[PDB]
Formats: structure tokens, C-alpha cells, sequence
């Protein structure tokens, strides 16, 4: 009953900045713990950090710190991911993820999982 | 280039009192503050590094406070040894800009 | 089972305050009145719940933040603090509950010279957000010229190095601290004792 | 994708110096102190020097004290050790070493990663 | 990132029970945070199987079933069959706040 | 124990130049970064100057670069302050600081010098 | 300085035999010891870290044990490829200083 559902595809040249939306939606955005996922196009998972919009604390993981920079609007629901500096190997499907169970300490499993956003980063 | 303004300029405070000296920033800086105690003629001497921790050899009437933008150098009892000018001094951004100061006049 | 708290308070290093460590306890059956009784900690001053009582409550799950800081600083590991600790380096929300364990600790961390690695942020754009490490070591700029990625005047690097030595005062020896910190939620709970 | 990469070994005459380049990548080279370890041809590991974490304090081992110059260059991730006065004992293989207690790929108060290691020679 | 290694390709039989092992570090799996799993068919996003190492979600059968101990965790395909061609994911937390991801093993039939 | 002494100074016409010096004795040299301070006769204190632990970045305020230049001498124990195109603006004394700090954290000095009287006039 | 001595100086085992090899320190070192692995031709891989915790990736048939002065490593059961140079160094004084090492051999 409750999913998220995030914008369409992109097309950005290589340099510039990609800004990518996932409105939640089904119950409170302030007892969610959106985290974002990546996916290269046949590959495997990766993490790219996890925001709490009613703390508004936002850990990113090693690789992508200060580029990925992960905002929420608890207003209007929408949970950014403002991705800077892409590259040809930016070309990616960014997923959200709810944290499962809690919402201050959000160490847990993914679930629901939004839709497929192919950020593909060429000219 | 943060300016400092100090008040007040200039008072008149005699010996059993309890003073104390406003030194307010514009640009927020952030328990990084001296303060100073020249006698007419030569060089200032250190009282309080970093506005809290109290400097080594000298009284302990001295008592730094404040934190980010304003900070309050008080003196708990004026002694006769305070016949001197006050100063404040940032270090934060490099520019170093010290206050207009304090002429603690002891009638 | 017995309760891992023995990689926990016991463990052979403990992680510097800029970055800090968690460890998720489940499955137990702990014993927290024991841990009241060590005769060693310094500070234990348990937020949203009273100690004396643990023994008579289950929760979901435990994450114990562990590091260290000197001893002026453990008053900063708190709700509602701040200096250069809990505004830029380990800062707690508001309304957080458990408790801030710390006991000194002179023999084991530090050592005579620096133990120059344990480290410290200093310089941040910005306060932290609560529970929120950050292990980024980009150049702080404090003025107006760019950096230019090269620090000197206007340009500090935001990791200095506590300098623990045991010929100093009991306020700059390095207490390890550890922050359990648990609530429960919307499940079965899993972690009580007798 | 942490490494440490070394230059400058080689023969030199006893008595002149030579400098150690150990240019470091795939980690911030400021946060961490990083060191220089030596081995003569079928012998243990001998400590030799120090760099502080941003140039507090340059310690030595006791035969080399005098005569030896860490330096650090923390914008190019560059890490040199200046040898003056080379006797024939330090014949040795140079490895460069780091620490730095970070919760992370950090080995606290010990060495994980280390140079390819070149080779000092003397001789004539 | 993905510090939790998994092998590449599993196979089996119609009737046969594979397995699938995470094997991880004492910072991630080993400090108490749990191993969850997540099912990929081609062209989809990830599904999720088994979280807390031992539970169910209502749209699985019974086939799938985990445990862990130790520092490893497992994954049993009791009877595979059509409908298990596809990739699967294991998850845990650093105590670095990071997820970790595996690398995902590709169950075939034959 | 850390004590400074300043040399130098004196009268000097509109349009000259002067250095000026600062040595010090107590502390090692080449591990601490030091100051210029300059204070107007009854008038308030001013930074006019600064230079790093080894020499490598200097650092100038806004009214005086253009014509000042700082240098340091570890092997002496020096610290150099010369002047060029003087001004009737510039006649103060001029006190020599160090930090408190050895190479980090770069803000707050420590102990103050004595000055050294400089005057321009006709 | 602290001079760290290490028994033996040669060793020959067993493939399986519990080796144990003792590191005795002069003046007290709390926890900050370590134990080095250099196969001959190779630059040496940390092997304990801070005297009781394994580096990460790392065989587990390796522990090492105590706290001050005496420090044992005791690899439970032993591999072809874990015949080796094993050094003792302590992270305590200003001046670090190193084991003589162990050459495990073959009977
Ligand atoms: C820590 O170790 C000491 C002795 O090694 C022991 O007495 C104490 O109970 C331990 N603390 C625990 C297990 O919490």
C-alpha cells in the first residue's frame, strides 16, 4: 500500500548535474529513511547514502561525498538526490529504498523500492 | 575585515566594583578571541587566549565568556593594577582586526 | 545468551570522535545492574530512561557509539551541548535516550610523546546534523580567496591531533566514551535480562 | 585502491646524499603519519624514522640522527627522506609506511600498507 | 564498497537444493547487523526475500530459507524450477553507517 | 623563557625605506609562525602582516601590500619587515608577535614584543 | 627507547601443530603491539594490530595474546603458505622499535 515513485529518465552532457526526485507516497514522510541505491546498466547494487528528513542528517558513503549531495522537502514529499560532476560513467539506474523498520537508527533492509531512473550521461 | 566594535569607549570605574566589556562581531566567528591589557608606553600583555582558558601568570579576576559573535571580558574586584586600556582581538579569518578599546579610567 | 559487551567496553582500540563506530547488539541476555557496579566509570548519566531500572525493560535493538575525547569533553557527548565536539564532530539529537559511559582511561590510549592519531574535527562549513558522521578531509575555507586545494593562510585542514600524553592533567587524558543508545520500535523486542 | 609508489633508489659513493620519494594515491595523505622502515640483506626490520601528522615533529632512530632529513609535501601526496653522510652500513631496502586510527582501512598504531620498497646501496 | 563477497554463478537441478553463501568482515556482518536478500528478475527492480536472516514477506513460497552463524549467512533454493532464473543480492551495514551490497550470484537451471 | 626584541626605526622622509628586524631567543625558531602588529600613537592596535613557519606563504593586510615585504632568517633567529614608498599613515610603532600554535589550527599569538618607534615627517 | 626481545630465532614445526612464538618487551607497553609477516622476497603485510585483533583479511588461525611486557603468537594450525618471517614491534615510545623475527621452518 505504500511506494514510492520517482521522475522520469534523463539525458545530461558530460560535466554537468543531474537532479533526480522520488515522492513518496502512502503514508508519512517523516517516519522515512530514503536511502538511494545505484545500479550500473548490468551490475551489481551499490549504496550512495541515506537521508532523515525530521533530523535531516544525510551519511553518505565513501565514494560519493560532496558530489552526491541527498536533500528531502518534508513538505512536499520529495526526497532529492542532486548528483554533480557526471561523467560517462555516471550512466547508472538510481533507485530509493524505505529502511525497513525504523526511522532514527535506519540500519535495515530496503523495502519498497520506487521504479528505474536511467540517468544515461552521454551527448 | 570582521568589525569589531567595543563599548564602551571610555568609563569610570574605582576600586570595588565589578566591570565588564562588550566585544561584538559581524561575521560569526567562533571561540576564537583574545583579550589584552596595554599599559601607556609599551607592549600589551595576553590575558585570556581563546576567550575561556585563563592565561598563566596573571590574576584570576579575569574571566572570559561569550561565544560566536559577542563575548564579555568581566573582572570580578578592581584592583589597582588596571590602570590600563582593554583590547579585543579576533583570529578566525586572517585579517586580524582588533577593537577600538576600553579606557578604564580609576577615580 | 550471555550479552557481547566485552568487544565493546573491553576492546583493544577505540575509534577516533571525528569517526566514530556502531555496533548493532541483538540476541541477548543482558545484564545492565552489573554494568552499574564497575567501580570504574566516571560518567553515567543515562537520558530518557532512569538507570537502576534497565533490568526491567526489553527494546528492539542496541548501538553502542564508542570513541574517545579528552577529558574537558565529555560534557559535550550530551543533548543540547556544544564546542568544538558536538557541533562538528559526534552530536546527538534532542530527545535521544541512553546513557554516555565514559571512564578514564591514561594507561591504555595514551602514550608518552602524542598517540598523534587520534584525531578531531575542527573546521566545518556548518554544524552537524544529529548522528551524523561526516570523514570528509576536504580544506576548510575561512576566508574569501579560494583554496585552490592548498592550505595556508585562510585554507585549514579540519583534522588536528589530540596529543595524549600521561605527564598531563586529568583533563587532558583521553576518556573512552561509549554512547548506548537504543530504542525500540514497532516489533518484538529482543534484548532483556533476568 | 590505496598504494605507495617509491623513486630515487639506487648506488651511490659512501659519504654523499640521496633523497627518497614516496608518492603516495588512493588515500588523503595529510590525516595519516607516515614513516620509513629498512631491512639490511638477511636481517630484521629496523624503525627509522618519523614524520608527525603535519610537521610537529620529525623523530629518528638513534643511527641515523643527524643525518637524516624527513620532509613531507601534503599537496602533491609526496612523502621524501634526505640521507646526509652515508656510511656502508645503511645499505638497506626503504619501504614507506602510514597510520592513523580512522574506522576505516586504518590499522591503528601499525603499518598496513607499505612501498614497493627500493633498494639503497652503497658502494664504489 | 561491496565488501560482502558472494560467488559469481550457482547452478543445480529441478529438484535440488543450491546454496548461496555471504561471506563477510568483522566490522559488518560479524558486529551483530543482520543479512537480508533480495531477488532480481531481469529488467525489474529487486524484490526482497528474507530479512533478519530468517523471515518471509507474504509473496514468497516456502522454497527460499536463510540462516546465519558466525560471519557467514546462507541462502537454500529447495527445488528449483522456472521461476528462480534471475539474480540475487545480500545486504548488510558497516559500522561505518554504509550499506553493503553483494555481488550477486546467478542461479541457473539446467 | 620566550622574549622578543626589535630593532630598526627612527625618522625618515616621505617616500623612503626602512627595515626593520625582530629577533627572538627562547623557542625553537623554525617551528612557529609569526606576526607584524602596528599601533598608531593613540590611536588603536592594527595588523599589518604575517609570515608562515618556514618562510614559504606570506601574507599581507589590505592597505599595506604593494609596499611591504616580510622575511624570516631561521638560521638567525630573525624576522625581516622592509618598507618601500612610505606614507605619513605609517608612523607608529611596530610589535612583533608569535603564535601559540606550532603549525595548525592558525589563529591566536602568544607573548608580544617591546616596539620599535618609527616616525615621518619633514 | 624500548628493546624488544623475541624467542626463538629459528623455529621448524609441523604442518598443524600449534607454533607459539613469545615477543618480552623491556618497560611497559599497553596494547600496542605488532606482529609483522614477511615472506622472503616480499615487503611485510601486517598480520595483529594493537596486539590482540587480526588485520582485515587476514587468515583466523592467527591470535595473538597479552598485555604489558609479554606478548605470545600462537597460529593454531599451519599452512604451506604461512611459513614465514614473523617480526614484534611495539607503537608505544617516540622511538618504535622492532622484534628480530622468527624463521619458521619445516621438519
Ligand atoms: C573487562 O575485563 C575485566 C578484566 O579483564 C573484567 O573484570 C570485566 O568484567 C570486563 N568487563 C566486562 C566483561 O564488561
Amino acid at each position: 500500500q505504500v511506494q514510492l515513485v520517482q521522475s522520469g529518465a534523463e539525458v545530461k552532457k558530460p560535466g554537468s548535474s543531474v537532479k533526480v526526485s522520488c515522492k513518496a507516497s502512502g503514508g508519512t514522510f517523516s517516519s522515512f529513511a530514503i536511502s538511494w541505491v545505484r545500479q550500473a546498466p548490468g551490475q551489481g547494487l551499490e549504496w550512495m547514502g541515506g537521508i532523515i528528513p525530521i533530523y535531516g542528517t544525510a551519511n553518505y558513503a565513501q565514494k560519493f561525498q560532496g558530489r552526491v549531495t541527498i536533500t528531502a522537502d518534508e513538505s512536499t514529499s520529495t526526497a532529492y538526490m542532486d548528483l554533480s560532476s557526471l561523467r560517462s560513467e555516471d550512466t547508472a539506474v538510481y533507485y530509493c529504498a524505505r529502511d525497513g523498520s525504523s526511522t532514527y537508527y535506519p540500519h535495515n533492509w530496503f523495502d519498497p523500492w520506487g521504479q528505474g531512473t536511467l540517468v544515461t550521461v552521454s551527448s | 575585515d570582521i568589525q569589531m566594535t567595543q563599548s564602551p569607549v571610555s568609563l569610570s570605574a574605582s576600586v570595588g566594583d565589578r566591570v565588564t566589556i562588550t566585544c561584538r562581531a559581524s561575521q560569526s566567528i567562533s571561540t576564537w578571541l583574545a583579550w589584552y591589557q596595554q599599559k601607556p608606553g609599551k607592549a600589551p600583555k595576553l590575558l585570556i587566549y581563546e576567550t575561556s582558558s585563563l592565561e598563566s601568570g596573571v590574576p584570576s579576576r579575569f574571566s572570559g565568556s561569550g561565544s560566536g559573535t559577542e563575548f564579555t571580558l568581566t573582572i570580578s574586584s578592581l584592583q589597582p593594577d588596571d590602570f590600563a586600556t582593554y583590547y579585543c582581538q579576533q583570529f578566525n579569518s586572517y585579517p586580524w582586526t582588533f577593537g577600538q578599546g576600553t579606557k578604564v579610567e580609576i577615580k | 545468551n550471555l550479552c557481547p559487551f566485552g568487544e565493546v567496553f573491553n576492546a583493544t582500540r577505540f575509534a577516533s570522535v571525528y569517526a566514530w563506530n556502531r555496533k548493532r547488539i541483538s540476541n541477548c541476555v543482558a545484564d545492565y545492574s552489573v554494568l552499574y557496579n564497575s567501580a570504574s566509570f566516571s560518567t553515567f548519566k543515562c537520558y530518557g530512561v532512569s538507570p537502576t531500572k534497565l533490568n526491567d525493560l526489553c527494546f528492539t535493538n542496541v548501538y553502542a557509539d564508542s570513541f574517545v575525547i579528552r577529558g574537558d569533553e565529555v560534557r559535550q557527548i550530551a543533548p543540547g551541548q556544544t564546542g568544538k565536539i558536538a557541533d562538528y564532530n559526534y552530536k546527538l539529537p534532542d530527545d535521544f535516550t541512553g546513557c554516555v559511559i565514559a571512564w578514564n582511561s591514561n594507561n591504555l590510549d595514551s602514550k608518552v610523546g602524542g598517540n598523534y592519531n587520534y584525531l578531531y574535527r575542527l573546521f566545518r562549513k556548518s554544524n552537524l546534523k544529529p548522528f551524523e558522521r561526516d570523514i570528509s578531509t576536504e580544506i576548510y575555507q575561512a576566508g574569501s580567496t579560494p583554496c585552490n586545494g592548498v592550505e595556508g593562510f585562510n585554507c585549514y585542514f579540519p583534522l588536528q591531533s589530540y596529543g595524549f600524553q600521561p605527564t598531563n592533567g586529568v583533563g587532558y587524558q583521553p576518556y573512552r566514551v561509549v554512547v548506548l543508545s537504543f530504542e525500540l520500535l514497532h516489533a518484538p523486542a529482543t534484548v532483556c535480562g533476568p | 585502491e590505496v598504494q605507495l609508489v617509491e623513486s630515487g633508489g639506487g648506488v651511490v659513493q659512501p659519504g654523499r646524499s640521496l633523497r627518497l620519494s614516496c608518492a603516495a594515491s588512493g588515500f588523503t595523505f595529510r590525516t595519516y603519519a607516515m614513516h620509513w622502515v629498512r631491512q639490511a640483506p638477511g636481517k630484521g626490520l629496523e624503525w627509522v624514522a618519523v614524520m608527525w601528522n603535519d610537521g610537529s615533529n620529525k623523530y629518528y632512530a638513534d643511527s641515523v640522527k643527524g643525518r637524516f632529513t624527513i620532509s613531507r609535501d601534503n599537496s602533491k601526496n609526496t612523502l621524501y627522506l634526505e640521507m646526509n653522510s652515508l656510511r656502508a652500513e645503511d645499505t638497506a631496502v626503504y619501504y614507506c609506511a602510514r597510520e592513523g586510527v580512522a574506522a576505516a582501512g586504518s590499522s591503528s598504531d601499525a603499518f598496513d600498507i607499505w612501498g614497493q620498497g627500493t633498494m639503497v646501496t652503497v658502494s664504489s | 564498497q561491496s565488501v560482502l563477497t558472494q560467488p559469481p554463478s550457482v547452478s543445480g537441478a529441478p529438484g535440488q537444493r543450491v546454496t548461496i553463501s555471504c561471506t563477510g568482515s568483522s566490522s559488518n556482518i560479524g558486529s551483530g547487523y543482520d543479512v537480508h536478500w533480495y531477488q532480481q528478475l531481469p529488467g525489474t527492480a529487486p524484490k526482497l526475500l528474507i530479512y533478519g536472516n530468517s523471515n518471509r514477506p507474504s509473496g514468497v513460497p516456502d522454497r527460499f530459507s536463510g540462516s546465519k552463524s558466525g560471519t557467514s549467512a546462507s541462502l537454500a533454493i529447495t527445488g528449483l524450477q522456472a521461476e528462480d532464473e534471475a539474480d540475487y543480492y545480500c545486504q548488510s551495514y558497516d559500522s561505518s553507517l554504509s550499506g553493503v551490497f553483494g555481488t550477486g550470484t546467478k542461479v541457473t537451471v539446467l | 623563557e620566550v622574549q622578543l626584541v626589535e630593532s630598526g626605526g627612527g625618522l625618515v622622509q616621505p617616500g623612503g625605506s626602512l627595515r626593520l628586524s625582530c629577533s627572538a631567543s627562547g623557542f625553537t625558531f623554525s617551528s612557529y609562525a609569526m606576526h607584524w602588529v602596528r599601533q598608531a600613537p593613540g590611536k588603536g592596535l592594527e595588523y599589518v602582516s604575517s609570515i608562515s613557519s618556514n618562510g614559504g606563504s606570506t601574507y599581507y593586510a589590505d592597505s599595506v601590500k604593494g609596499r611591504f615585504t616580510i622575511s624570516r632568517d631561521n638560521s638567525k633567529n630573525t624576522l625581516y619587515l622592509q618598507m618601500s614608498s612610505l606614507r605619513v599613515e605609517d608612523a607608529a610603532v611596530y610589535y612583533c608577535v608569535k603564535h601559540y600554535q606550532q603549525q595548525l589550527l592558525w589563529g591566536g599569538p602568544d607573548v608580544w614584543g617591546q616596539g620599535t618607534t618609527v616616525t615621518v615627517s619633514s
